[PDB]
């Protein structure tokens, strides 16, 4: 045990963390993989998503050469303070934790040739910038992007471990989402420019599909029975004046009740959603059972015939226009 | 004699490096945990989470740090466990946790002649649980807790539940408003990944929702309104402004009620079983509206058949409520 | 952009524009030897005066946001107060109420015997 | 002032504080009090309570004995983090914070016989169980235990600093609760005895009584005014049945309304309250006032007379019923 | 030259006891305050509390930082003032504060040749506020800041106002929606508890709250809607539901409003001005429907005395209302 | 050669005080600014306050850190930060700021030959931004961002926008949801405090609301319920509990409407455009109502009369309901 405290004390004798290895001389290559352990909640309010990550890096630092009855140090994750690491940051984070129970979640490794590997656990909420034109049949791709925030692409270098498609591992059982459905990844690195220069950008784009069923048992179906209760009024007798009012100006406002509600988790986008055009439809629909009825009063003295003809004909006019509203709405949002 | 103490405390951190485990470069160091659990908080369906406070203590042996001469074991002021060796021991499904840090940080460290440490924290940790609401309320939930390493693989380190199943302590005396814990597990395991394996304990609690404060808030009130809209039956068929009333008001106040219901979860998409009462009552009170109409619609040139329909109605609906509370109720208990 | 308007013993300044990102008027006066000093300051909101030591108790300084005006009354005169005055207009992140450097727009100069 | 230097670097001189006073030797005894300077709000869905406190404690070490023309030195508190302190803790804390702004709220003093007094301004959030069954007529017993966390009876014991009934002393004008009223407070100590062996712990109890007045005007007053809005219906003439429909309708869904609602505050507990109980009562009388005219309707043209009578007798029997109801609940649950 | 400062201030710090007041064993410090309000955020009945941000600025004299030589005041990096001593100044009534730390820790120390600190901190803290509410929103409320010394007694420290009356600047600053700040006032005074003697400033602000926003949404409301329900007057007594309608829905929309206004406050007991009215104008909602109630009743075999109490409510029930109106205004304004 | 480089940064910092400016006791340093925003989340009229992250630098020259024999940007590991003298940088309208610190803290140093400092941040600031809100929701704002130094006087340090307006980049790309930047501006000017003269920097954004969620939300709704309430004027005279209905209906969902759109602001006390459009929609049903409570008072000993007033209300109140709309987006647009 004498010994690798030799080892530790002579391969820190001198050691210069504010430096890169290589400085001066060649680029720092960091080889970098994510585990995803959870791909938590989805936020369309805030456009925004969790995820739960072990972050792994690993590089070459000449610096930490040993020899010794061993041929890999596991150390304390304290010796990562004691020697130089990437500077990595999250281009689209927003307020992310290093978790730090019951001890930092972190651990480094030091291979006889000089290789480091360390790794670390992270919660990060990033911008997922959301387009709701389709909502509630809406899909998304949110990305995460990380790369160096003080060294440009002449000093440090990011690769994937191994092939791109599988250095970003989602965990089995590692997902948190209610509404979303995650379909897959697509991994891909690049440069981006700033004022400070050029950088390298590895970035990961989650597919996600809506889940449409809360949006089916909470908006879809009772504007649905609305146009139903409202279509009703069409079969009671031309007398029953006070009825078919209370048939209208409720249906009515149980639309009226309904559009307002629809946009409760979302951002006050400046356009219309479908879930807002099926709405408008439904709406226009009960409207217009109730100038139907008003037209049929007006005539009830006076033309009986003329109004029974018109209740007759809108019996069946309104629920297969409906009908067919439903159809051409339908085949048009799931069919994209 | 507290300079013999001192001299002896002193001549234990003089050589240590708290870099390297105890047995390092040799057989793995075994590490027993047990727990005190003091309470549990907030269970939330919306968040999917429930909160924990605890008593943590982990017990090891560092030969490192054994002494002679004092036949006492040395409690020690907190900080001292920042020059000592500690495992790393982690939470998993852990959202958000804290040491608590009044008046001090909760943190004891207690040395023994051989080279014992017991090391005690006190936790408070949020911990993510994905529930299944396909039968709620009447639901029951498997919640846990999964302790790991995180640096030290199973060469190095190797988790036990110290006492065997009476490792965790205080389950019995929580008190829970919206469940009760039917039982508590104890499991030991190892996961791999892609760095290597690494011993695992898991801490699972089974918790049975109360549906009394359901019963209370949902159940009855469906009821109430869907025995309520049974009483247009009992009117005669041609006051039409009052049935339509009474309809209309039924069915709702009907959907208020299960709109008003659903947005206090989070936006699952599949269907529960108070989704399922809830559209049930909504089906009757909506058929009760459309006998009332198909009445109104005949009435005139059929009165006695209106009369015949309107008395059917009074014990058909009865009956056929009866009957779908009674499949819905043994299908889900 | 605000627009100040000097009328006027009282004096009256009626400000026109964006009298929302300057939500402060005050009042200096400038001697013929010495430098601009403070006089008093309104809230374009709050009403809430500030006055000067030489001035506390004799003038006083008034607002109505039915025209955008503040109102400077001048009573118990002394020959002191003979300095030319100017009226002007405070941002809402300019720092001490007591510096002319901070008054962003100034009105027109009313001379006082 | 260079006296006061080296009497405090005397002191600190081979002084060690990991190390109990009397470590090896006796029992520190620590003698507490505690300051309330404000009982801050009760939270019933939290099942907590705040509270701002000194705490003050005080206890002896020989290592500290000092001679000079000062008896008691007031120190900067940094010098606390160079001695040794108690570990004290409280055993049903939720998170509390020890205020820091804005230097850190703590003051040691140093007798020149070795005396320690060592105080510190704490928010605290503790755990109050509550037992809702009488809501919202109910009295609590909130606790506030504490004592060390890592020393044994034998080792550490805790006293109060004066007798126990006024070592916790709470300020005149430090009430910050709105619904409830502080009516006194008892102290005692005892021995708790968990895994890691057996501590001495203080305890507190604060007595709390529930004030009405918002239950009173928020759920009372709109289901009794309800109940008498309902009973209205019976004086309407029989041909009005669209009017009597519509008072039945409307007072039922209030009711529904109120029993919804009347739970927001308190925590989803599996029993009935005492206000639940009378919103069950008051929607039995307004259901069974619906009925009654349900009954009056159906036998209106076949058998008037029975149906006046009915409406006579009932224009007596709902106030007189819903009159007793009344006396007995309040009688019940105000003389409890 | 930097060289000959640099030696100047390692002399000064060099010897420095930072666990010493200025005149340790001697007589008390004197400490002189200023505070530059920036703003207050927000103003909370809910948490009965207020937000303010201010420079706070303390001055004081130690006679172990004099120096010569260098006739002008050195601005330091403030991160020399964790060399320093500072006083232990902290607010009784707060119940979280920070100081600002971005780029920074927002804080400024400023040495000058005779021994004279300045120490300048950027705060936002929470502070406590009891309101009494009876005569809300028509109310007026005092919230105050008390600044104390923890540690250190009237025998160690003494508190000033640094210029007196002008000791506190920016209070024009302050724009709330909800008040208008009428007038502030500086205290200065010592409190006594178990510890001894203390010294305590105290920040007290009057606001008035401003009343336009409770017209426009709540009494506005209340009127129409008291209003609306005197139409019954003016219809046959033949509608039975028509008028039954009217009364109903005035009854049920005024009970409504008051519980949806009192949900967004605490919990208090008492009754409020806003109470008081809202309850003003459901009697006389509720005396509008018994009137329609009686009239039904007595129509069928007197209709000449219900057609004069329809008249006469129609000229009653605007007078009486107006009469009510007048005086809450006038006890309330 | 890294040990050269070693040996370099060492002499560098040998005998460096970092409680001194660069130039300490000389001419006043200069500071450069430059800001990459990042994004503009939120901007909340209930808080009156912004959210912001951006990448900001500084820039200065400090001849205390030149060096020779090395022909490259020094990039160092940004804790050599804690070791350099930096401005005491803040801003005066944030409430709230943070540097993120993940996966190490976002912060970069970088020294060029001839001494001069490149210091950059990664900050989430949130920024007050006091709203008028009269035109409400066609209204446009001006939210700024104010950047001072803490301690320092203008003789100490200066600053100013490296590259003029230019020095504000990623502006055109943010995409806000309910807001369009229409431009941003650049000030430098200095600010008098009782402290003294400090230097200042001002960036504004000039903010337009985007009117469509208004259409959808509020406007609409307003409009077909006013629509609706004229279909009373085509249903027959006698049939009272119907136009009531209809009266009643409308009053209600006005009512509903408008406290649905003051949920989502704060308590202002003056009127909004918005609020006066509902409150004109409100007047046209509430005159609607009355006009069948005129009809219907007239209409039994003067049927002519009645006829005529809901025959010529069938015209008038859409003809007065269009002029209404369209003075009011003429005077607002
Ligand atoms: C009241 O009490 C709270 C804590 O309860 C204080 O907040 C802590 O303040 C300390 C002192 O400033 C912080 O400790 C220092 O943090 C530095 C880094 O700060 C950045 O990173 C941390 C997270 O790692 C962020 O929280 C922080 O905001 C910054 O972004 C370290 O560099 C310091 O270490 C240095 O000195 C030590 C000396 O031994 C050396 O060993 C180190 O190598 C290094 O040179 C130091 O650790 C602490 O992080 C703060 N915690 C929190 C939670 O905020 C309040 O400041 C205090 N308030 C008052 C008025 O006193
Ligand atoms: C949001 O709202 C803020 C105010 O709350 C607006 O900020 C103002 O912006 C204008 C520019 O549009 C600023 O005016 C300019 O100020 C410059 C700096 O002045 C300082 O220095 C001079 C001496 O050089 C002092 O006299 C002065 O007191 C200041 O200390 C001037 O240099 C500019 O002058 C230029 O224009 C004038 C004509 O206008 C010419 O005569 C000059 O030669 C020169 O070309 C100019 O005056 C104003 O200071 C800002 N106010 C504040 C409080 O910062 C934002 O513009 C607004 N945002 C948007 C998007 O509109
Ligand atoms: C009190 C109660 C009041 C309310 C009323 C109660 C009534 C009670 C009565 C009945 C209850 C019925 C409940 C059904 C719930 C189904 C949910 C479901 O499983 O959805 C499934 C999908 O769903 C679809 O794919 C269908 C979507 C189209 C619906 C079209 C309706 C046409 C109506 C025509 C009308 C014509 C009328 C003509 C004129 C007369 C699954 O959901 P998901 O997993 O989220 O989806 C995956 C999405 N993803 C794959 C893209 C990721
Ligand atoms: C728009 C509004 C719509 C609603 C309607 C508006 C109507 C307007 C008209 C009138 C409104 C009148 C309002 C008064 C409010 C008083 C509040 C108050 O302070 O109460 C105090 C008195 O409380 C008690 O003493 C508790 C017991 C109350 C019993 C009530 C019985 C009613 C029975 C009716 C039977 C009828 C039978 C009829 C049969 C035909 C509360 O005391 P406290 O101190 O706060 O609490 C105790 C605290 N302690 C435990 C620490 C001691
Ligand atoms: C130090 O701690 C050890 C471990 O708990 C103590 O050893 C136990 O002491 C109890 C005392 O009742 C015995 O019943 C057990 O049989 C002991 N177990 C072992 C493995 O020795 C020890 O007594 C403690 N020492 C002191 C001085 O308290
Ligand atoms: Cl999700
Ligand atoms: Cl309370």
């Amino acid at each position: 045990t004498t010994v690798f405290t030799r080892i530790l004390d002579r391969l820190l004798d001198g050691y210069d963390n504010r430096l890169r290895p290589g400085l001066g001389e060649r680029v720092t290559e960091v080889k970098t993989d994510i585990f995803v352990t959870s791909f938590g909640p989805v936020s369309d309010h805030d456009m925004e998503y969790t995820i739960d990550v072990f972050f792994r890096q690993s590089w070459k630092d000449e610096r930490l050469k040993f020899k010794g009855p061993m041929t890999v140090l596991r150390l304390n994750n304290l010796m990562a303070s004691k020697i130089w690491t990437p500077d990595t940051f999250f281009h689209n984070g927003k307020k992310s934790v290093a978790h730090n129970m019951t001890m930092p979640n972190k651990l480094l490794r030091i291979t006889e040739d000089g290789t480091l590997l360390y790794t670390m656990r992270l919660t990060v909420r990033a911008e997922c910038p959301m387009h709701l034109e389709d909502f509630p049949m809406d899909a998304h791709a949110c990305p995460l992007k990380f790369g160096s925030y003080a060294y440009t692409r002449a000093e440090v270098v990011y690769e994937w471990t191994r092939e791109p498609a599988r250095s970003v591992v989602v965990a089995e059982d590692g997902s948190r989402l209610n509404q979303y459905d995650l379909l897959g990844q697509t991994v891909d690195s690049g440069i981006v420019q700033s004022s400070t220069g050029e950088y390298v950008v590895m970035t990961t784009h989650f597919h996600l599909k809506r889940k449409i069923g809360y949006f089916v048992i909470q908006t879809y179906l009772p504007c649905i029975m609305t146009v139903i209760l409202s279509q009703v009024s069409f079969w009671l007798n031309r007398e029953s004046v006070p009825a078919r009012t209370v048939f209208g100006v409720t249906t009515v406002l149980t639309m009226t009740t309904l559009s307002i509600s629809a946009r409760n988790s979302l951002p006050k986008v400046a356009y219309a959603t479908a879930m807002d055009w099926f709405i408008a439809v439904c709406y226009a629909f009960v409207f217009s059972a109730l100038i139907e009825f008003a037209t049929v009063n007006y005539f009830t003295k006076s033309q009986p015939a003329r109004a029974a003809k018109i209740d007759r004909l809108s019996r069946i006019a309104f629920p297969l226009l409906f009908g067919i509203f439903n159809l051409v709405y339908w085949a048009t949002y799931l069919n994209r | 004699n507290m300079s013999f103490v001192k001299e002896t405390v002193d001549k234990l951190l003089k050589g240590y490096d708290i870099r390297l485990r105890p047995d390092f470069g040799g057989p793995p160091v075994c590490v027993g945990m047990n727990i005190d659990i003091a309470s549990i908080d907030m269970v939330s369906e919306v968040n999917m989470d429930y909160t924990l406070t605890m008593y943590f203590q982990q017990y090891w042996r560092d030969k490192r740090l054994a002494y002679s001469g004092i036949p006492l074991n040395l409690t020690l002021d907190n900080r001292v466990a920042d020059q000592l060796w500690v495992p790393d021991t982690y939470f998993l499904n852990d959202k958000k946790s804290f040491v608590h840090g009044v008046t001090v940080k909760n943190r004891m460290i207690r040395l023994h002649p051989d080279g014992t440490v017991l090391y005690g924290l006190r936790i408070t940790t949020t911990a993510a649980c994905m529930m299944d609401l396909r039968r709620y309320p009447l639901d029951e939930q498997n919640c846990t807790l999964e302790i790991e390493s995180y640096g030290y693989t199973t060469d190095d380190i190797e988790f036990y539940w110290r006492g065997g199943d009476k490792a965790v302590t205080g389950v019995e005396r929580i008190e829970l408003p919206q469940f009760s814990i039917v039982e508590h597990r104890l499991v030991s395991r190892n996961v791999v990944f892609a760095t290597g394996a690494y011993p695992r304990l898991s801490l699972s609690f089974r918790l049975k929702r109360n549906i009394g404060y359901f019963i209370l808030q949902t159940y009855m009130p469906s009821i109430l309104i869907t025995i309520l809209s049974w009483v247009s039956f009992w009117i005669n068929y041609d006051a039409s402004a009052a049935r339509v009333a009474l309809g209309i008001t039924t069915v709702l106040t009907m959907t208020t009620i299960n709109t008003h219901l659903r947005e206090t979860l989070p936006k699952i998409p599949y269907v529960k079983a108070i989704d399922m009462y809830l559209m049930g009552c909504f089906v009757f009170v909506f058929l009760a509206l459309l006998e009332y109409a198909f009445v109104n619609y005949i009435f005139f040139s059929q009165p006695a058949r209106a009369a015949a329909i309107d008395r059917w109605s009074r014990i058909v609906f009865p009956f056929t409520f009866s009957l779908f509370n009674l499949v819905y109720w043994l299908y889900y208990v | 952009q605000v627009q100040l308007v000097e009328s006027g013993l009282r004096l009256s300044c009626a400000a026109s524009g964006h009298t929302f990102n300057y939500p402060i008027m005050g009042w200096f006066r400038q001697a013929p030897g010495k430098e601009r000093e403070f006089v008093g300051a309104i809230s374009w909101s709050g009403g809430s005066t500030s006055y000067a030591d030489s001035v506390k108790d004799r003038f006083t300084i008034s607002r109505d946001n039915a025209k955008n005006t503040v109102y400077l009354e001048m009573n118990n005169l002394k020959p002191e107060d003979t300095a030319v005055y100017y009226c002007a207009a405070k941002g809402r992140y300019s720092g001490g109420l007591y510096y002319p450097t901070n008054y962003d727009y100034w009105g027109q100069g009313t001379q006082v015997t």
